[PDB]
């Protein structure tokens, strides 16, 4: 969730 | 002018100077801010809370990990707890003594350059550093080769190295840490009945994860054993008082860890992730990581990991080959054994990134002077 | 301005008690009742003088009741009569320190501190609620800084009584838990007792009710003592004699025996309710340190009947929890207390408060409201 | 010979037969024993506080009374279905399968979660459902006829919570209802006068400027009270549950954190496509505020500050009026499927040998 | 709460009958009571003592036979001691005596409750131990109300006996 | 979540009400009509004759894009010329007229009541008194669903 | 309340 993207 | 070091794991920041064998700080890295507004006067009523003081008085306190699976989210709080941590703990101005630093692998070069950028405008240090949360293990350890494993509270890698002389395309890494295999439990023990949704229940059970959990080598036959009998029904108090029971949850939670399918996740366990970068190398140095592999960070300190571990990679590789698994005691604090050693050391010295240098060169400097 | 001494005022159905700081004792306590009829008709009086009056042709009524403000134009009355002829005080050089419900909603909050800054032209206001001050009237000393915060404070107000599980000096909004008995309503059941075979009408109810009403850890195994020694019939007089009966070995117990007067939950399986619906971290403290407050709860063995009643109560449920387990738990420690300070304990925390610098700065200024307006204060 | 339909809730319970759009029989499970639609004075019970069963002997009570007083049969091997939430411990359903298999045969049940339900009952493939009942949600994501059992959430407050809270608010404000009784009433003013604010700080200053949004209601007993910034704070209290006393995000936020824990490729068709279930969901604007306040929340997390591109977001809430038995029909849609094979269910047999391992069969 | 136990929903015996209880007691004439020897647990005094406790009790739920029978023995006590409110000793025996062998025989017929006030009788095949029951157990709550608030002191009630009369078992007077 | 006012969607729709002939170029962006009719009010007042020099300006109307200089120079002449009749043949000059006229005239004595401290608002309010006995509400009404902007 | 622990 905080990779700026997936996760 | 003695250096020290800050291991800022997802867990708890682990902070001590240098040529000591153990660290001094070892406290919990959140961040509590009151749910309701207060109304008493002069006592307490702080905006804020961090440290032992929120783990105290957690019960109000909403928490919040600033870091999460080992990049940093909230840069206020990281820089509040590394205040709290310099200020309060050491009670020492960093102005004159340099800050080792440590981070994990594959992590955004935006993150570490924003950590080097505030720690060299906000605390004024001379000269701060990074390095990996794994070489220092090895340090510590005393090897020179080897692989070695970290599991931290936000993380889990894997990194291989022979004779000083890493191998980057053999790295492996997983976001598959505790906090999974916490929300995991909680999940077990709704089901059973027992019901933890808040943070201070959160940690409640990270603290039973703690106690109580085991792994086997035959995990079918555990949950036939734990379903026809009870031998494996163990109890656990509460600040409340009300004692609970717990079965086979103590040991279906690493299975998580042994096998993702069961929180979603569809990579691979670390065995297989392990076996697979063992793969990458050259065959031999191969057979020399197969015979001292090396663990560190928490969530390896459960009882029988090691057993499971050698069993699996045995069944993966040639029976040829023999294997022997490294799991000391201090683990826990192993990397910042290894950085307090490369910190004593003579000629890591020279390789000390000064303020200068940052100031000419800006940020990108510690993607070069570094790993 | 910051450098005198403030005020300490609070308003209550039963009684209103104001005084000043830096004091042992409270000042100008009294029943809180006002008294009223070229033509101005301004002639009126409260308190003592209030209740003295009406043979004259003096009406009378309660400002406040059920624990909520009802005529503002009488409450200002009232409060202009005592801040100008009992106490001749200056509302301008000097601060002022006011206490209100739990409950209290905003719409009256921002009345009472518009009717205070404007009418009043007062310079430093502080509302704040009762549990707090109670709480912190506990402790003696209040320098050794081995006090405690977390706590259970059950307020008997004259008409109205309620429960918060403070923890930390961090009030709850939610635990929070009333109920109207624990007030006029004892002394009305013992009058209407009383009414029914000794016709000789509330003032002697309370007077005998303030003299000797106790409580017993049982009722039905007790009436013993009543039933083997005449000595407990005794006699009061006001005018001539009453026969007491059985009034002060019943009345008390309308809270551990609830739903005999105009259902409820006993008071023990409540304040159990409310510490389980708190946070698990806390109830190992908030078990610790049950403070009391207000008068109708300064019973002889009120603090033990309590005491053991949430004991066992406890200690039912975890053994339930330890038999269906197989551990052994380490049983959690329940204690009351109650220190010469039960009577008027908000008072005296409200002026152990004031003595703090902190005070002058965390009141409210005349200039926010003018600025501002009468919205400065919402909630809690 | 067709199976029976039986959703027991939370404070209500309703009934019908295996194919049955609407429910032939609904009443609440309040409680010689008055178990039923004579509620119109005994002991009160309310025994399925939540999800959760405590007074089992006044549930079994209440479904003889309900297959015997509202319902005329007394079978054993008919097949009926049940409901129950996602993650309801697995005692319950023990002990309710254990009494409907022992009191009585109904050979084959095959309990089943009210998300899905709802998703047959809706005829739908993909998206997240949104239950609200009376005393706990849930939220549960579909891809493709496709379960995922590891993102489902669970929240337990609705309901029973933010009529405590609008009690604890006229309390506030002086009228007191500490009766047992008056509950049904207060239910009743709330389903009749609340809303969601679209916007609170717009709903505030109006509360707080003009005498509108003041209504005045009656009682049964003659009485008269008047209802104010409650109406349009309760769904706040149900929005924001710090101010109850749990500490949770909310319910816009976790469904967008379930949502963002998923694959991305599945994400679109969740925010195509998101329907409710359960009388807590038609308060009025709350699905407009909903879709705004996801909106907003992607408009922070993600872009920062970046509405170029907000736009083209293409979120598709979904609602309709028989999300009150959404759950209903799909049990019923569900039994009158599978009424053709019995294996899929579990036949009275094959229970004292494993029966409580057979419920295993369902979710592994 | 204020409603006690009847602190006999017990298994001693087996003295139920329909829906009372016929167990051990002191009442001195005839009956169904069956003959005991135990003189240290005499359900006459527990009796007593719950009906004056929740004399002042507002709510009490059904409980079985077992609570139905002392529902009516503290009826009945209550009922006896409003009507010896004006009498003397001999005038409260008379009266005892009167209320014992009045027109009061098995419970159920009209004069209270549909059926709350009391269970359904079993007179068919057990009329005869059910009235004879009935009647000692009135005999002997007649009894303890006379000697306990009907003193030595003759011509003077209890002053307490009397003053809690004021008030109806569960407000169920009429 | 949090609170940022989102507007972006779902635009709202207000230059598609009102229709707008202000695509002339002449009299609304350039000022040149009303600069060669004030004049002629200005001499009809000078003579004497001030109805027709009311008559002749009514005849064109600028609108309120986004120009105020000009509305507000001809409503100044608008009240002079007001002002410089007498208290009688209002009820002839209204009676011989026609309504968007009567509209118009309602418009721009609103739209200078809304500034008394500039002109004296008292014949304003006798005019206006005046047309609505002599036509009625309905011209108060078609005012009040007038342009928002004139 | 009713999950022999929280709530
Ligand atoms: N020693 C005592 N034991 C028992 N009860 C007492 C005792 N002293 C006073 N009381 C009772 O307390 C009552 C007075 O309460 P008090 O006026 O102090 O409450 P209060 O602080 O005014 O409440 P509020 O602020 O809500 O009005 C009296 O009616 C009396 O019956
Ligand atoms: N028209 C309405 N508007 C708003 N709320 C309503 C309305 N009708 C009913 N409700 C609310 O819905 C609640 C009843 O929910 P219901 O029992 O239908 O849920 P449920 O299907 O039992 O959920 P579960 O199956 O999870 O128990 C009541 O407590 C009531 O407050
Ligand atoms: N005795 C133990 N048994 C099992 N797990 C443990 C034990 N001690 C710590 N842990 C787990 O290890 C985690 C701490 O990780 P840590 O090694 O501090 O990461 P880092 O190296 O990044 O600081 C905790 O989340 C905890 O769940
Ligand atoms: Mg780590
Ligand atoms: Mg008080
Ligand atoms: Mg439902």
């Amino acid at each position: 969730p905080a990779w700026l993207a997936t996760c | 002018t003695t250096a020290l070091v800050c291991d800022n794991g997802s867990g708890l920041v682990k902070a001590g100077f240098a040529g000591d064998d153990a660290p001094r700080a070892v406290f919990p890295s959140i961040v509590g801010r009151p749910r309701h507004q207060g109304v008493m006067v002069g006592m307490g009523q702080k905006d804020s809370y961090v440290g032992d003081e929120a783990q105290s008085k957690r019960g109000i306190l909403t928490l919040k990990y600033p870091i999460e699976h080992g990049i940093i989210t909230n840069w206020d709080d990281m820089e509040k707890i590394w205040h709290h941590t310099f200020y309060n703990e050491l009670r020492v101005a960093p102005e004159e003594h340099p800050t080792l630093l440590t981070e994990a692998p594959l992590n955004p070069k935006a993150n570490r350059e924003k950590m080097t950028q505030i720690m060299f405008e906000t605390f004024n240090v001379p000269a701060m550093y990074v390095a990996i949360q794994a070489v220092l293990s090895l340090y510590a350890s005393g090897r020179t080769t080897g692989i070695v494993l970290d599991s931290g509270d936000g993380v889990t890698h894997n990194v291989p190295i022979y004779e000083g002389y890493a191998l980057p395309h053999a790295i492996m890494r997983l976001d598959l840490a505790g906090r999974d295999l916490t929300d995991y439990l909680m999940k077990i023990l709704t089901e059973r009945g027992y019901s933890f949704v808040t943070t201070a229940e959160r940690e409640i059970v990270r603290d039973i994860k703690e106690k109580l959990c085991y792994v086997a080598l035959d995990f079918e036959n555990e949950m036939a054993t734990a379903a026809s009998s009870s031998s494996l029904e163990k109890s656990y108090e509460l600040p409340d008082g009300q004692v609970i029971t717990i079965g086979n949850e103590r040991f279906r939670c690493p299975e998580t860890l042994f096998q993702p399918s069961f929180i979603g996740m569809e990579s691979a366990g670390i065995h297989e992730t392990t076996y697979n970068s063992i793969m990458k190398c050259d065959i031999d140095i191969r057979k020399d990581l197969y015979a001292n592999n090396v663990m560190s960070g928490g969530t390896t300190m459960y009882p029988g990991i090691a057993d499971r571990m050698q069993k699996e990679i045995t069944a993966l590789a040639p029976s040829t080959m023999k294997i022997k698994i490294i799991a000391p005691p201090e683990r826990k604090y192993s990397v910042w054994i290894g950085g307090s050693i490369l910190a004593s050391l003579s000629t890591f010295q020279q390789m000390w990134i000064t303020k200068q240098e940052y100031d000419e060169a800006g940020p990108s400097i510690v993607h070069r002077k570094c790993f | 301005a910051s450098f005198n001494v403030p005020i300490i005022m609070d308003n209550g159905t039963g009684y209103s008690k104001l005084g000043y700081a830096g004091n042992d004792a409270p000042s100008y306590v009294f029943p809180t009742v006002i008294a009223t009829r070229a033509t101005e008709d301004l002639d009126f009086f409260i308190g003592n003088d209030a209740l003295k009056k009406a043979s004259a042709g003096y009406s009378l009524d309660y400002p406040i009741r059920h624990g909520q403000i009802e005529n503002w134009d009488h409450m200002e009355r009232f409060w202009q009569q005592s801040l100008f002829k009992y106490l001749r005080c200056e509302p301008e050089d000097h601060y002022f320190l006011l206490t209100e419900p739990p409950l209290n909603p905003p719409e009256n909050r921002e009345n009472t501190a518009e009717i205070m800054f404007e009418s009043f032209n007062c310079a430093g206001l502080y509302i704040a609620v009762q549990a707090v001050l109670a709480l912190a009237a506990s402790w003696t000393s209040s320098k050794v800084t081995d006090r405690s915060l977390t706590g259970t404070v059950v307020d008997s107000g004259d008409g109205v009584t309620h429960i918060i599980p403070v923890a930390e000096g961090y009030v709850i909004g939610s635990s929070i838990k009333t109920m109207p008995l624990a007030g006029r309503d004892v002394t009305y059941f013992v009058q209407s007792l009383l009414r029914d075979r000794n016709e000789p009408s509330l003032k002697t109810a309370e007077r005998i009710k303030e003299e000797c009403c106790y409580v017993c850890p049982d009722i039905v195994k007790e009436f013993s003592r009543f039933d083997r020694e005449p000595d407990r019939y005794l006699k009061y007089a006001s005018s001539t004699t009453i026969d007491v009966g059985f009034e002060r070995f019943l009345a008390p117990e309308i809270f551990f025996n609830p739903e005999i007067a105009s259902f409820l939950t006993p008071l023990p399986e409540l304040v159990d309710n409310v510490v389980q619906s708190s946070p698990i971290d806390v109830r190992k403290g908030l078990y610790k340190n049950i403070v009391l407050s207000g008068g109708s709860t300064l019973f002889k063995n009120f603090g033990n009947r309590l005491q053991r009643d949430l004991k066992r109560i406890v200690d039912e449920r975890i053994h339930r929890s330890e038999m269906l387990s197989g551990a052994k738990s380490g049983g959690v420690d329940v204690n009351v207390i109650s220190h010469k300070r039960q009577r008027n304990a908000v008072w005296f925390g409200g002026s152990l408060l004031a003595q703090t610098p902190e005070f002058g700065s965390y009141c409210h200024t005349k200039a926010d409201y003018e600025e501002y307006g009468a919205s400065i204060a919402r909630r809690y | 010979s067709a199976p029976i339909v039986l959703d027991n809730g939370t404070g209500f319970v309703k009934v019908g037969y295996a194919k049955d759009n609407f429910p032939r029989f609904q009443f609440p499970s309040i409680v010689d024993v008055m178990v039923g639609d004579e509620a119109e004075l005994l002991q009160v019970k309310y025994p399925m506080e939540n999800g959760i069963i405590r007074d089992f002997e006044e549930m079994n009570q209440l479904w003889d009374y309900t297959f015997f007083e509202k319902l005329k049969i007394d079978p054993r091997g008919r097949k009926i279905l049940l409901t129950e939430p996602p993650m309801n411990p697995v005692a319950n359903r023990e002990k309710m399968c254990e009494t409907m298999f022992e009191r009585y045969g109904f050979g084959g049940v095959y309990v089943a979660i009210q998300a899905v339900l709802s998703l047959y009952a809706q005829g739908l493939s993909s998206g997240v459902v949104v239950d609200s009942g009376d005393g706990v949600t849930h939220i549960v994501p579909v891809y493709e006829s496709v379960v995922l059992n590891h993102l489902v959430g669970r929240l337990d407050v609705a309901g029973r919570d933010a009529t405590r809270y609008l009690i604890s608010l006229l309390l506030r404000k002086g009228y007191a209802f500490n009766r047992t009784a008056d509950f049904e009433t207060v239910r009743e003013m709330k389903e009749k006068l609340c809303y969601v604010s679209y916007d609170l700080e717009l709903d505030h200053k109006l509360s707080e400027e003009t005498t509108v949004l003041m209504r005045n209601y009656t009682l049964p007993d003659g009485r008269v009270i008047k209802v104010g910034s409650e109406r349009y704070e309760c769904p706040e209290c149900l929005f924001q549950p710090h101010l109850v006393g749990s500490e949770q995000p909310g319910l816009s936020e976790f469904i967008f954190d379930t949502i963002q824990a998923a694959d991305v490729d599945i994400r679109k068709y969740l925010y195509r496509a998101i329907v409710l279930s359960g009388g807590s969901s038609m308060y009025a604007g709350l699905p407009s505020r909903l879709e705004k306040e996801i909106k907003q929340l992607w408009f922070e997390r993600v872009l920062h500050g970046d509405p170029a591109r907000l736009p083209n977001f293409k979120v598709k809430i979904e609602d309709a009026p028989r999300r009150r038995h959404a759950v209903f029909i799909g049990g019923a849609v569900l039994a009158d499927i599978m009424a053709q094979n019995d294996h899929m269910w579990v036949s009275k047999a094959e229970w004292e040998e494993y029966g409580v391992r057979a419920l295993d069969k369902l979710g592994p | 709460m204020p409603a006690y136990h009847s602190s006999f929903l017990s298994l001693t015996d087996v003295p139920t009958t329909g829906n009372i209880a016929m167990l051990p007691l002191k009442t001195k004439f005839r009956g169904p009571a069956y003959p005991a020897d135990e003189s240290q647990m005499d359900i006459i005094d527990e009796c007593i003592g719950l009906f004056r406790a929740n004399c002042f009790f507002r709510n009490f739920e059904i409980k079985g036979p077992a609570d139905r029978t002392l529902i009516y023995g503290t009826l009945f006590i209550s009922e006896c001691l409003g009507r010896v409110n004006g009498l003397n000793y001999r005038d409260a025996e008379r009266q005892l005596n009167s209320l014992a062998l009045e027109n009061f025989s098995i419970p159920g017929s009209a004069g209270f409750p549909l059926n709350a006030l009391y269970a359904p009788p079993l007179s068919p095949q057990d009329a005869e131990i059910m009235r004879t029951y009935l009647t000692q157990f009135r005999q002997e709550l007649a009894y303890r109300l006379l000697s306990h608030v009907y003193a030595t002191e003759k011509d003077h009630p209890s002053k307490w006996w009397t003053c809690f009369s004021k008030r109806r078992f569960m407000n169920k007077a009429l | 979540f949090r609170t940022l006012d989102v507007d972006s969607i779902t635009e709202p729709v207000l230059t598609e009400q009102d229709i707008f002939p202000i695509r002339n170029e002449t009299a609304e962006q350039v000022q040149a009509a009303v600069s060669q009719l004030i004049p002629q009010a200005r001499s009809a007042i000078q003579t004497g004759n001030a109805l027709q020099g009311l008559k002749t300006l009514l005849s064109y109307v600028p609108y309120g894009n986004d120009v105020q200089e000009v509305r507000t120079q001809y409503l100044n002449a608008f009240v002079d010329v007001l002002s410089n009749i007498r208290a009688a043949d209002i009820p002839a000059f209204v009676k011989e007229c026609s309504t968007e006229e009567i509209d118009n005239i309602v418009n721009f004595i609103y739209r200078g009541l809304a500034n008394p401290q500039a002109y004296n608002s008292s014949v304003l309010l006798n005019w206006h008194e005046k047309v609505v006995e002599i036509s009625g509400i309905g011209c108060i009404v078609r005012v009040l669903n007038s342009r928002p902007d004139l």
